[PDB]
């Protein structure tokens, strides 16, 4: 009972993020020569062209990491990441303009990916 | 994946069950609930969540459910609860309390809390957010008092005065149509909400009533103008008709009557009893017995709050000096003795804790400190925890019950009393976006950011010439909310219905927001949130000892308080 | 630091006191504002050191004597008031006729 | 009769061929020409020339070619030249540069530069006079920043913010119609010119476009809001349609693409590239390669300007603190390493000197210093003279070529980029009379007098209680240009054509002068005065080394700069 | 003198530091603003003396120790930032956890 | 105290002088504002001590020498003016080329 002004006593336990959403692990490769860092809430299939991974597995998903954190890929680096399912309406607009609608248009998102040259459109 | 609860609280502010110490007091508040979706929290910055296509919706125009402003991860402390939520603001008003972000991709988004292109972001993770404080005992004496008030998280000033004139120095009164007009015009440049009180004195109705029509928001009866049976009665008659509140400082001298006479004159009408303990004025020595009646809305002023070792010497001295009282003259000494009373000051601490006194207020610059209403509320709560212990009603080791009772005293209860709680006084949807962010270490001591009408008006912030905002010296400063014409849109002038109906704003060219005073005459003690106790209060004529339920209410003064020498440079 | 408005203001009393004390040290009889600055700053420093209002009320009457100040100054100063944070909060000190 | 050239320069300021040292730098500017008639110079005071019947015409009314204001004997430093002339001002605008006085009796009087009864006089003999500086990277964070800017001779602030909100603390953005309106109203009390930028983010046009219609003068794309392909594209589409500029801080993280992706999204449209070097943000590590393209208008922010021994430690630290970056976490350390780069900071000094980076700007209060844009421009020019020597193009031993190149970076070039150069940015006839007088010893350090719209707004001046204006303390102060309603007439709010056409000023009750943003979409690098170089810039992915024409651009940091410890009290 | 706005402001840090040091000399444990004033003023004086940012970053962690200050103060101060003119221009110093 | 506007302002000269003298004592060559603060404050203190304008005009030329100040400073300061209350009212002092 030394007083730290404004201090927290946090209750016991752990917080599970993105609970009850399906999760998926995939390998991803920074085939570029510059570092790439990916935010918690970008639609995974829409990330930097030069990331090689199976683009299909990115669709309707984002990184299963704490909100507001990011995964880093140094140039040349390959590593596994875990994904979770997008929620709400499961629609994506803007970003890279690959979806602009329901994440269910798998066939369309992937076609746009292939034509613009996102690596890993399988 | 799971996040340990220490890291969680460190990144996002605390969640359900976490406790937080209020500054350096031994009061702890505990998160009762959390509106968030774990893993979908909102946050802003590089690689953060509020980015276009992600937690920020890129589709919707401002009208389509999008916010002007989102406060992310606020720990709200309010009469309505102590809990964790995003707060959404639009057009200067709180439109949503819940979970903000993008329904494209997030679960649980409150539907009118979309973060869109139009949306500004304030990070409140790790802050405590309260309603701005509402001080209903202000003397308009020195314009410098406004920043003093902002620095301690006060956002509404109700009271009266024309500046350092004797009448104003003694009473919260702006007398007569012309003075009220001049001050309404003055208010156009004060970056705080204001409501003005007319002189509650006269024996005909018209001289009083004309001040309500001129734009007063209420009246003050003060002994220095003659708190007689007549003035009390006419004022309440005016008030009942105009739907405004009346504040009273009664006849300390018992010249025209004793407390019971004042009550007969009041005759069951609604009235706000000022500095109810009596050090600040009133029927000697029993005024505080007012706080037991169902029709009295009881407030304390802050110099007596709480009962400390230096309290009595300071007050004895203040009074004697302030009244030009000589100590050779026995009537002066008898007067002082009958007025400054450890017996009632001690009890006032306890009546607060029992919810019998409903309200705090400052008495700024007449017998009280403009920037210390919030500060002294929490010092009182802390003293009481120390002396009386956890309230019967507490649970889980927190002070949430006591904290709600106390935060109510300077937020919702003054708003209800003044008939302005439709606009201000609490963090609730549909009310004006007067919000104060606190670092828990500075809680109740120095406000971090004061939001007025959805724009920051006041901030502790550093060197304006620096590369970032935090380099020294960090001091309180007016922000853009206060500059140019934005001062109009961020502040409310509260006025009587009749003056509004008569076009006083256009007559005078007021551009501030205009709020209606209303619903003051059909409330009572029972409407004071968390502080609704009525009871027979007996003050002993001989010994001045205060009984409630035939028990004497007494406590010790303390030699030391929290929220004091750890914080203050003088 | 989080300076509030009163904190910024009261820096100026301390500063004026320091200027006044330097002038006393050079041997000058102090003038009205100098005298007031010194006693005021003393009160505030007393509070900071933890004295009581009662102590400072006694002590304040003996910080300067009529032979520290110009003719007429003692009679110009009827009382000096200052508010400062004591261990038990802000309190008001009044010193009556500080220079007798 | 002849006057020796030392006396001449002492009475009237220098003439053709004289050189003047810029503060304590080793840069010398030389008078290229002089509009005067030797023996007919203008001057004011007892027994002086501007007296009725003499150099002051006593016949003509104000409409008949007479000035409101004459600056006598200015040494102008501008992109258009370094030369000596009288400057005539009328209705807030520069109407004449040449020779003022009375054609009754004087030879060579510029015909619309008559000194008449209506004419005020400012003595500029022995001063250097420049256009006010135009800072196009301002965060509206703390209103105190304005005087900071005035003190260093800055007269226009372009940027965005609602005060110390996180969004505003990170980005030059005033988001959405309501915020933009509130700030436009705020601007009514800021004594500087202002243009506000909306949020350049969204995937539909309408959410972006509505901000231009609301009164934004431009948009800012910032990574913290998602600098994605979509937001870049919509913003440029809005910009092309509305005729406003777009500023970019790109995706440092390379999240959605690398530099080349950003360029594809830009697709050859005009864009203002912010803190092009990258320390202030952008594609790691190659952002600065932007400054080679013909469609990019490239600016630096000031914290990197110039490359000094304390630069890297200061920045490494700033960034790590500012991002809550822990040094135990290797991604944080890798992030910092990829972003703060001596290799690119060194090169940025040189790209400036080669005219490849066209513009300076502050980044006030987010990652840059509000009052140091001018200061740091000249420190950079001086370092470069020291390290690279007189530019190829110099002559007669002066630095006139380098000086024009550099003065352009904070005057004309930001005006051109922002589409406001019809109003401000240079000392030319027909432009608004924003002028800064400098004592050569304080040049670029502390402005003597800042003229806004033909009235002094800001001055280094002494004790207001004194018999004369010069007794201590001499400090920066707001002058009458800033007081009462004159603040309206002396400052410009710059707005989009569409918001002007839609009556936003009348809607909001703005009384400032309103300027039109225009001609932003049909310019390029080629239009940047003295700084129009395009070239392939290669940044090495491994070593970060900067090549232009297959030569590595590198230089040493310096331990000491001019315009520093000789001047500053802290 | 030509005081710019930052110059006027930063006079107040020095002044508060002088007040704080006088209070330390009387034997008082220093409070939050006092502690902050002292370390800040130290940084600015360091810059004026010509030290490097790196030096002041090390040194700033040793101007006050927990036994100079009231309980809780060390934990209230996470970092202190000041900008001052070094020989090579204005630079920002951050001292992390100055009182350990 | 009844501080008028000039009184509040001139507190800042004294304060800057104290900062400058502390810096001189550490051994630093003084800069432009420092030098100006010291001489100005000296003049005002001279007036307060009762010297004549003539005295302060002579004396002000010898408060600092070129070896107290950075290169160029002597040449930046052509004159220093201050107004202060002499026994016979406010008067203006001008010191021409104070550092020779
Ligand atoms: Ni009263
Ligand atoms: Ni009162
Ligand atoms: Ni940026
Ligand atoms: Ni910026
Ligand atoms: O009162
Ligand atoms: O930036």
């Amino acid at each position: 009972n030394y007083i730290v002004p404004g201090e927290y006593r946090v209750a016991e336990g752990e917080i599970e993020i993105n609970a009850g959403r399906e999760k998926t692990t995939i390998r991803v490769s920074n085939t570029g020569d510059r570092p790439i860092q990916v935010g918690s809430h970008i639609h995974f299939v829409e990330v930097n062209k030069e990331l090689l991974f199976d683009r299909a597995e990115g669709i309707g998903r984002r990184l299963n990491i704490p909100s507001g954190t990011a995964a880093r890929f140094e140039p040349g680096e390959e590593m596994e990441v875990e994904l979770t399912e997008l929620g709400g309406n499961r629609e994506v607009f803007g970003i890279s303009d690959l979806t602009n609608g329901s994440v269910d248009n798998k066939e369309l998102i992937l076609q746009r990916a292939k034509e613009l040259g996102y690596k890993g459109v399988e | 994946m799971k996040i340990n609860r220490q890291q969680y609280a460190e990144s996002y502010g605390p969640t359900v069950g976490d406790q937080v110490r209020l500054a350096d007091t031994d009061l702890w508040i505990e998160v009762e609930k959390d509106y968030t979706t774990y893993g979908d929290e909102a946050n802003f910055g590089g690689g953060k969540v509020l980015r276009e296509g992600m937690g920020e919706n890129g589709t919707y125009t401002r009208t389509e459910n999008v916010l002007d402003l989102l406060l992310t991860n606020a720990l709200i402390l309010d009469y309505t609860g102590i809990y964790k939520a995003d707060i959404g603001v639009k057009d200067g008003y709180i439109v949503g309390i819940g979970k903000g972000g993008n329904p494209d991709i997030m679960d649980g988004v409150t539907p009118n809390m979309i973060v869109g292109t139009a949306t500004e972001v304030i990070a409140a993770e790790g802050k405590i957010v309260t309603a701005g404080g509402i001080d209903t005992h202000v003397h308009f004496i020195n314009p410098d008092q406004v920043d003093v008030a902002l620095a301690n998280g006060i956002t509404t000033l109700f009271g009266g005065g024309t500046g350092p004139a004797e009448g104003s120095k003694a009473t919260t009164v702006t007398p007569g149509p012309w003075n009220i007009e001049k001050m309404l015009k003055s208010t156009e440049g004060l970056p705080i909400n204001v409501g003005i009180l007319g002189k509650g004195h006269g024996s005909s109705i018209a001289p009083i009533m004309e001040q309500i029509d001129a734009g007063a928001a209420g009246l003050k009866i003060h002994e220095d103008w003659g708190a007689t049976p007549a003035s009390i009665d006419r004022s309440l008659t005016v008030a009942d008709e105009a739907d405004v509140q009346v504040a009273i400082h009664s006849d300390t001298l018992n010249e025209a009557g004793f407390l019971e006479d004042t009550l007969r004159a009041i005759n069951g009408r609604v009235i706000h009893s000022f500095h109810v303990e009596g050090a600040g004025g009133g029927h000697a020595p029993d005024i505080m017995a007012m706080a037991g009646h169902p029709n009295v809305l009881p407030s304390s002023t802050n110099p007596t709050r709480p009962f400390t070792v230096n309290t009595i010497d300071e007050h004895l001295d203040m009074l004697m000096v302030c009244h030009h009282l000589k100590q050779n003259i026995p009537e002066d000494v008898a007067f002082a003795d009958s007025r400054i009373r450890p017996e009632t000051i001690a009890a006032e601490d306890i009546l607060h804790d029992l919810g019998i006194i409903s309200m705090m207020s400052t008495d700024a610059l007449a017998m009280g400190r403009a920037g210390e209403m919030v500060l002294r509320t929490w010092q009182t709560a802390d003293k009481m925890k120390k002396q009386r212990g956890p309230l019967a009603e507490e649970k889980n080791g927190s002070d949430n019950f006591r904290a709600k009772r106390y935060v109510s005293k300077y937020t919702i209860n003054p708003a209800i009393a003044q008939g302005i709680a439709h606009e201000v006084g609490s963090i609730e949807e549909g009310k004006f976006a007067d919000l104060v962010l606190w670092e828990p270490k500075f809680f109740g001591v120095k406000a971090d950011r004061v939001i007025k009408g959805g724009i920051i008006a006041y901030a502790q912030i550093g060197d304006p010439s620096a590369s970032i905002p935090t380099p020294q010296p960090v001091m309180g400063r007016r922000m853009y909310g206060t500059v140019g014409d934005l001062i109009h849109d961020t502040n409310i002038t509260f006025m009587s219905k009749s003056s509004i109906q008569q076009g006083v704003p256009a007559k005078l060219g007021l551009k501030r927001r205009i709020g209606t005073v209303k619903n003051c005459r059909n409330i009572g003690k029972k409407d004071m949130k968390w502080n609704d106790v009525t009871t027979d209060i007996d003050i002993n004529p001989e010994t001045y000892e205060v009984k409630v339920d035939g028990e004497v209410l007494t406590c010790e003064p303390v030699k030391e308080l929290p929220m004091a020498q750890r914080y203050f440079l003088f | 630091m989080h300076l509030n408005p009163a904190e910024k203001e009261k820096l100026q009393i301390f500063l004026a006191s320091e200027l006044a004390l330097k002038r006393k040290a050079r041997g000058l009889k102090l003038n009205y504002p100098e005298a007031v600055a010194i006693i005021t700053s003393f009160i505030m420093e007393g509070a900071r050191d933890g004295k009581t209002v009662a102590m400072l009320m006694e002590e304040g009457k003996h910080v300067l004597t009529r032979d520290d100040v110009m003719e007429g100054v003692p009679e110009m100063i009827d009382d000096i008031q200052a508010e400062a944070t004591f261990p038990d909060g802000t309190k008001l000190v009044t010193v009556h006729n500080p220079i007798s």
